[PDB]
């Protein structure tokens, strides 16, 4: 109930529902054991049937208000650190394989957020 | 024109179990409880640029 309304707040372009939801990303990760805190935020954001993180989700779905929403999801990634892998991953299937967030920004045109 | 009218009383013979064999288009969610069974045409554009909103589908290939 957490991860589909992350994708349906990037989507839509909720920035203060988005920003919400951010922290309680925090706050259920705390509560954690703690093994692999790094791989379990990935999957928290990456769908698993088709491997879309929502970053791709963002930019897709181009919005009046969309270049402040990637400013926020930049900045939740790079306190947690896995912001490497959050700004590198690829789809899985095989019509799409390959396909990463900057081929998504260059074709809608973006020369601001590339 | 003459070719059309050919085709078109071919298709008031036959009966109407094979006309549902024989449709053309298929069914699409345009919007919330909106089905109109439409049909589709594919086209290449190299002229006009703009990025893409309006969309039905965000994922472009064909699905099935």
């Amino acid at each position: 109930r957490l991860k589909k309304r992350i994708f349906a707040a990037v989507s839509e372009g909720c920035v203060e529902e988005l920003r919400e939801l951010l922290q309680d990303l925090q706050d259920l990760c705390r509560r954690r054991r703690g093994l692999d805190v790094p791989d379990f935020l990935m999957h928290k954001l990456t769908a698993s049937d088709t491997g879309k993180t929502c970053l791709m989700k963002a930019l897709l779905n181009i919005n009046p208000n969309t270049k402040e929403i990637v400013r926020i999801l930049l900045a939740f990634a790079e306190e947690n650190d896995i912001l490497d892998r959050f700004i590198n991953a690829e789809y899985t299937e095989e019509a799409y394989e390959g396909q990463t967030a900057l081929n998504i920004a260059i074709e809608r045109r973006q020369g601001d957020i590339t | 024109l003459q070719r059309a009218r050919t085709i078109l009383e071919f298709e008031k013979m036959l009966p109407e179990w094979l006309r549902s064999r024989f449709r053309m288009g298929e069914l699409c969610k345009v919007a919330d409880e909106d089905f109109r069974l439409c049909l589709r045409i594919n086209e290449v554009k190299w002229t006009e640029w703009k990025t893409h909103v309006s969309f039905l589908n965000e994922d472009p290939g064909p699905i099935r």
